[PDB]
């Protein structure tokens, strides 16, 4: 079986840039390799077939190249409509095709550190028996950020979920929230709830926190 | 034009059945490799089953035995019978024409299949209270099913700095999102902030006032 | 005289699967254990017969088909198989009687740069019948508007190349296949042991 891989998982570019996505097949597939574009909420769009042929109706700033294990997709001058996610697909073993994992191209922007806020659980929610603690990371770039819950300094593992916005229409930044979900019984046997965030735009990690009941 | 029109998705309980339909216009199903491909939330493209022009079938290992692809040449329509559905069959389902070395050039529009044992349920709306330049506040919209829920702030008079996050699916099978906004600290005493939640599947409408805590 | 199995198994060229070669064996004697006591074949399945008993039997005619396919694809040279080779290039009947002999030909049929001599039909409107041989090279009409010998949308060239180097995976390398068919008719049997 042939496994496909994609160079950088995500890359940033400005309009008018020259962008290069790579793709690698886990075994030589000659030139049976196609490239696809996908924007959120819509179906994929064929860009390149047979490694380097341009699909009908696709702008000529798109082009492919490669044979064997390694392939490249180039966009000569990135247009604003090209910010999207790009997948490769091999057709050596047609019709049992495997897809690459994707490359997201977002909008480059200067680096911006997140504003971090920690939100205790409301006392409404504490009646129902659950406690939700929320960590907000607001208006940061680039998308790579890591959140770490500590409870009374013990790092938490399997009890948090995260969500991130699309890149802002006018900031070009991201915002992220992380939610720690505890039982009320468990919530109340501990004192210090803390949010440790690390991001490229911060000197050293930032920590917001609160003491339960203060 | 050439178009693959899909239909038949929806909610279904685990163990249920569902029949997807793909009506072709501009190509002959009987003459093509017709594939079903699905894409789970936040994942990539996965091949499901295929219908050779000659009549052979093949299926993904994970659906082998529960799904059966077929067609009706009179109606020029591709089908997929989905029996014994599990939670992980939840994905957007695409029909597509596989032209092999020439690429998967014709894609359907998507039809969404949610397999769940959750009861439909209106959300709880808890306040993410501001604490002690700029303050952040918000609403936790917890435990609603199915999707989706819409949020706004002071009935649409408040749109600057608003972030409504994508919903997450909790281990309980209910969804949950938060919506935050950044406003000037100085307005906390004076300005009223109310979030307006709407969940049409359960005919639930909530407004919740977010104050500083005492 | 005995049977020219050496001029089919050891022949310099082999055919593409879509245009598979066939040889009609007649009025000779054939030692088959010399084939199964060669130890040089990766595949040697016999159907409706046992290879050892084979030198004891007589047939009116024996047919040797031969062609190249890919490794994962020898699975399809069996009764009751589906896939682009067995559907669209070479089909065995459900009641086949004979032997499917395959071996690794990566040493001879896969050169650097590409061995684009070996082809296979990739597009066909319907499944082959057993022992059918499709050689047409028409443009394939995937739509309702005819192609008129021009490649383009809905208009595909039906054969595609393998591209075999001597540097590959496992079942993506070239295999030479020989299918022996045993026919017994109400006619003087001419191939014996």
């Amino acid at each position: 079986d042939i496994q496909m891989t994609q160079s950088p998982s995500s890359l940033s570019a400005s309009v008018g840039d020259r962008v290069t996505i790579t793709c690698r097949a886990s075994q030589s597939i000659s030139s049976y390799l196609n490239w696809y574009q996908q924007k959120p909420g819509k179906a994929p769009k064929l860009l390149i077939y047979a490694a380097s042929s341009l699909q009908s109706g696709v702008p000529s700033r798109f082009s492919g190249s490669g044979s064997g294990t390694d392939f490249t997709l180039t966009i000569s001058s990135l247009q604003p409509e090209d910010f999207a996610t790009y997948y490769c697909q091999q057709s050596y073993t047609t019709p049992l095709f495997t897809f690459g994992p994707g490359t997201k191209v977002d909008i480059k922007r200067t680096v911006a550190a997140p504003s971090v806020f920690i939100f205790p659980p409301s006392d409404e929610q504490l009646k129902s028996g659950t406690a939700s603690v929320v960590c907000l990371l607001n208006n940061f770039y680039p998308r790579e950020a890591k959140v770490q819950w500590k409870v009374d300094n013990a790092l938490q593992s399997g009890n948090s979920q995260e969500s991130v916005t699309e890149q802002d229409s006018k900031d070009s930044t991201y915002s992220l929230s992380s939610t720690l979900t505890l039982s009320k019984a468990d919530y109340e046997k501990h004192k210090v709830y803390a949010c440790e965030v690390t991001h490229q735009g911060l000197s050293s990690p930032v920590t917001k926190s609160f003491n339960r009941g203060e | 034009e050439v178009q693959l029109v899909e239909s038949g998705g929806g909610l279904i309980q685990p163990g249920g059945s569902l029949r997807l339909s793909c009506a072709a216009s501009g190509l002959i199903v009987s003459s093509n490799y017709m594939s079903w491909v699905r894409q789970a939330p936040g994942k990539g493209l996965e091949w499901v089953s295929v219908l050779y022009a000659g009549g052979s079938t093949d299926y993904a290992g994970s659906v082998k035995g529960r799904f059966t692809i077929s067609r009706d040449n009179s109606k020029n329509t591709l089908y997929l019978q989905m029996n014994s559905l599990r939670a992980e069959d939840t994905a957007v389902y695409y029909c597509a024409r596989d032209a092999a070395v020439y690429g998967i050039d014709v894609w359907g529009q998507g039809t969404t299949v949610t397999v769940s044992s959750a009861s439909t349920k209106g959300p709880s709306v808890f306040p993410l209270a501001p604490s002690s330049g700029t303050a952040a506040l918000g609403c936790l919209v917890k435990d609603y099913f199915p999707e989706p829920v819409t949020v706004s702030w002071n009935s649409g008079a408040l749109t600057s700095g608003v972030h409504t996050f994508p919903a997450v699916l909790q281990s309980s099978g209910l969804y949950s999102l938060s919506s935050v906004v950044t406003v000037p600290s100085s307005s906390l005493g004076t300005q009223t902030y109310i979030c307006n939640v709407n969940h049409k599947p359960s005919n639930t409408k909530v407004d919740k006032k977010v104050e500083p805590k005492s | 005289n005995l049977c020219p199995f050496g001029e089919v198994f050891n022949a310099t060229r082999f055919a593409s699967v879509y245009a598979w070669n066939r040889k009609r064996i007649s009025n000779c004697v054939a030692d088959y254990s010399v084939l199964y006591n060669s130890a040089s074949f990766s595949t040697f399945k016999c159907y409706g017969v046992s290879p050892t008993k084979l030198n004891d039997l007589c047939f009116t005619n024996v047919y040797a088909d031969s062609f190249v396919i890919r490794g994962d694809e020898v699975r399809q040279i069996a009764p009751g198989q589906t896939g682009k080779i067995a559907d669209y290039n070479y089909k065995l009947p459900d009641d086949f009687t004979g032997c499917v002999i395959a071996w690794n030909s990566n040493n001879l049929d896969s050169k650097v740069g590409g061995n684009y001599n070996y082809l296979y039909r990739l597009f066909r409107k319907s499944n082959l019948k057993p022992f059918e041989r499709d050689i047409s090279t028409e443009i394939y009409q995937a739509g309702s508007t005819p192609c008129n010998g021009v490649e383009g949308f809905n208009c595909y060239f039906p054969l595609q190349s393998y591209g075999f180097q001597p540097t590959y995976g496992v079942g993506y390398q070239p295999y030479r296949v020989v299918v022996l068919s045993f026919e017994l008719l109400h006619a003087p049997a001419t191939v014996c042991g």
